[PDB]
RNA sequence: UUGAGCCUUGAUGUGUAGGAUAGGUGGGAGGCUUUGAAGUGUGGACGCCAGUCUGCAUGGAGCCGACCUUGAAAUACCACCCUUUAAUGUUUGAUGUUCUAACGUUGACCCGUAAUCCGGGUUGCGGACAGUGUCUGGUGGGUAGUUUGACUGGGGCGGUC
RNA sequence: GUUUAUUAAAAACACAGCACUGUGCAAACACGAAAGUGGACGUAUACGGUGUGACGCCUGCCCGGUGCCGGAAGGUUAAU
């Protein structure tokens, strides 16, 4: 389900003000892909659906980090 | 048809164009069809051509 | 250079034919083309005129040396009136017109002065020192600018006749400042 | 631009009008003129006058390319089909050889029908 | 991002310089086939470390791969006890493991393929020349002298 | 390297009294070219085929100004350049060209596997496109929620407020 | 043939037939936030939507309006 493995951003709810300031409920997902990673430290692809924030701290802290969070709370990968 | 007529004379010389095309075979397609009347057309070109 | 390279004009003989040739705005609605009265610029520059002011039969033993050569006389409103090979200027106010002396049917001049006690007053100076420059085509400014005998010290035009930037048309951008002439051609900037 | 010397003037003569096209040797338009594209419309185009006057401009057209010598190619009736040689030969041109092209089905399409006039 | 760089990589890199890549470039590309890496500071200073050693100290050492010239010129003559055949040519003959062995085998200690005989390399008695090398562009000529005992 | 911002290196004009195809005003009573010209002769070429230009060239040693008109006078020279075009840029996207490595594969194969799922792997084909997230203009009775006045010799029509 | 089970069986609906129009297949389309699935283990002589309704003889004029289709130069025009 629309989760991003990094940041744990699901979808949210909301509202859609018209111009008359009618609110409609609506949605807003998290921009999530499924991307494949490099993890030198395992000769392997880790795939991992995030959202590209998700990407980003994954470019800083660093996969191993990341992924070592994940295994931190079981989140299997 | 064709005419090379190399070095000297600026004039044409093509009055092998009166020997075929032109108004030959071109006047002659140029507009309505015939179709069974050149029958009679040529008849005349013979009517004509015994004297 | 930041200011002007003064140094831009190492042959024809005298390049003191250079000119205030800069840039103004458009006609995005309503704005105008005109100069002041006389515009000396803060430099002697070295111009005597033949200024041409319309007095009368007093105003030529006095109204006469300030800057010029001569004054038109009383006789000689219509009875310089034959002819257009033969005839700064002038046009005394307060209540005074001269379309009668300068009207119908090719040329501008307009300011002279105007005086209820003087001919050459005892504080008067600035009229014979640099031309006009109205409304031309594409834009306006023109005129005259240094000479070939000053250095950078006929740039004293540099920062107060470029100086003359008064309120900008309206989607615009007047500023750009430009002279030479008889040798090769330029400016620097604003 | 560019430059040839050895041409090709094709010329498309046709009862209504006729069109001066000047290419080189691999027929790539070098230049080109007409009789309308001159003046006269209606009678006053399918004339052999108005024709010169095409093969006239269109010189000063490819000339813009030097050309000196060149063949020519005459294809239909209709005035312009001789006289524009004549206007090339004056010019000012080496005129090479002299063909002509005008087609001829061996009996194919059905031309058009009447002309009840 | 910044990212600091591995190998030379084409037309922005250097060999350990700190260029700024775009993140699909640097993900994706040059880090997963470790052409460079993500500048973490903690990276930037690894590199600091990276840019006082091999460098700075081990030229001054082939500034030693080098003063080992400076004492081919301050001898300037070995001698070989090879005789004269008919008259004062060289009975014997002399190469580089004849002018390597005998330089080392002194206070001039020499690499066996760090003395260059052009050939005469060897063919008569006397006094020669050669080109000893030691370092790429620092070399250092002699005079060697085959000595007819 | 295509369509736009804009800036150095340059063009250019048949309203009458006339040597004659006057852009508007401005410096202006002598610059210059032997750093090798006026136009004869063809080269690119704008084209209302009326005429203009020059890198080059055959050339080889002066032309003119207030002159007398015209609401405006010099192709004597210079420019800020408008009637509208034309030649590099700067980068920037932009239309563009490939690449492969993100990403798609509802091709083929391998293994987990006696499995038309799924996962991993290999390959083929695509490829920064597609697709999705956020924002955004358009469309949108498909759905939704509502509005759609009152007086009135019943109501409606008309009329009125 | 069908239909208002219970006041309407009909001229209404369907129908073979016809015409338009969409659809190159991971089809259009439809049920689904989605995965998945119908369409179809089909592939334009197929599949969907719309109208008309065996057959015979036929089906003219109008594209201004409203829909739809195509257009690219101008104009106007979103976030940015
Ligand atoms: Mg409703
Ligand atoms: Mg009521
Ligand atoms: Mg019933
Ligand atoms: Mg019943
Ligand atoms: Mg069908
Ligand atoms: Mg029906």
């Amino acid at each position: 389900s629309r989760v991003c493995q990094v940041t744990g951003k699901r979808p949210v709810t909301g509202n859609n003000r018209s111009h008359a300031l009618n609110a409609t409920k609506r949605r807003f997902l998290p921009n999530l892909h499924s991307h494949r990673f490099w993890v030198e430290s395992e000769k392997r692809f880790v795939t991992l659906r995030v959202s590209a924030k998700g990407m980003r701290v994954i470019d800083k802290k660093g996969i191993d980090t990341v992924l070592a969070e994940l295994r931190a709370r079981g989140e299997k990968y | 048809i064709k005419v090379r007529e190399n070095e000297p004379f600026d004039v044409a010389l093509r009055r092998f164009k009166r020997s075929c095309e032109k108004a030959g075979v071109l006047a002659e397609v140029r507009r309505r069809e015939f179709y069974e009347k050149p029958t009679t057309e040529r008849k005349r070109a013979k009517a004509s051509a015994v004297k | 250079k930041v200011y002007t390279i003064d140094e831009a004009a190492r042959t024809a003989k005298f390049d003191e034919t250079v000119e205030v040739h800069a840039k103004l705005g458009i006609d995005p609605r309503r704005s105008d083309q005109n100069v002041r009265g006389t515009v000396s610029l803060p430099h002697g520059l070295g111009k005597q005129v033949r200024v041409l002011a319309i007095a009368k039969g007093e105003k030529i033993k006095e109204a006469e040396e300030a800057g010029a050569d001569y004054v038109g006389g009383e006789e000689i409103i219509q009875k310089i009136l034959d002819g257009w090979m033969d005839f700064v200027m002038g046009a005394v106010g307060s209540k005074l017109g001269r379309i009668l002396g300068p009207r119908g049917l090719n040329p501008k001049a307009g300011t002279v002065g105007f005086n209820i006690g003087e001919i050459i007053r005892e504080i008067k100076a600035g009229r014979i020192e640099f031309r006009n420059d109205k409304t031309g085509a594409i834009h306006a400014p023109v005129g005259k600018a240094s000479f070939p005998p000053e250095k950078l010290a006929d740039n004293i035009r540099a920062f107060i006749r470029a100086l003359e930037a008064h309120k900008p048309e309206g989607a615009k951008g007047t500023f750009l400042r430009s002279v030479y002439v008889t040798t090769t051609m330029g400016p620097s900037v604003r | 631009r560019k430059q040839v010397s050895d041409g090709v003037a094709h010329i498309h003569a046709s009862f209504n009008n006729t069109i001066v096209t000047i290419t080189d040797r691999q027929g790539n338009a070098l230049g080109w003129a007409t009789a309308g594209g001159s003046g006269f419309r209606g009678s006053r185009k399918s004339t052999p006058f108005a024709a010169q006057v095409a093969a006239e401009r269109c010189a000063d057209a490819v000339k813009e390319y030097g050309i000196k010598n060149l063949e020519v190619m005459v294809k239909g009736p209709g005035p312009g089909r001789e006289s524009t040689i004549r206007a090339l030969n004056a010019a000012g041109f080496r005129i090479t050889n002299i063909t002509d092209v005008t087609p001829i089905p061996h009996n194919g399409c059905r031309p058009p029908k009447k002309r009840r006039v | 991002m910044q990212v600091i760089l591995l190998d030379k990589v084409a037309n922005l890199g250097s060999l350990g310089d700190q260029v700024n890549v775009k993140a699909g470039y640097a993900r994706n590309f040059l880090v997963p086939q470790g052409k460079a890496v993500p500048a973490t500071k903690k990276n930037i200073e690894f590199f600091e470390a990276r840019r006082a050693e091999l460098e700075a100290k081990l030229a001054e050492v082939l500034a030693a791969a080098n003063a080992r010239a400076e004492k081919i010129n301050a001898l300037e003559t070995v001698t070989i006890a090879s005789k004269a055949g008919d008259e004062g040519k060289l009975f014997g003959s002399i190469g580089t493991r004849d002018i390597a062995d005998a330089v080392t085998a002194a206070g001039v200690e020499v690499a066996k393929s760090e003395v260059r005989l052009p050939n005469g390399v060897l063919r008569t008695t006397g006094e020669h020349e050669v080109s000893f090398q030691v370092h790429s562009e620092v070399f250092a000529k002699v005079i060697v002298n085959v000595v007819a005992e």
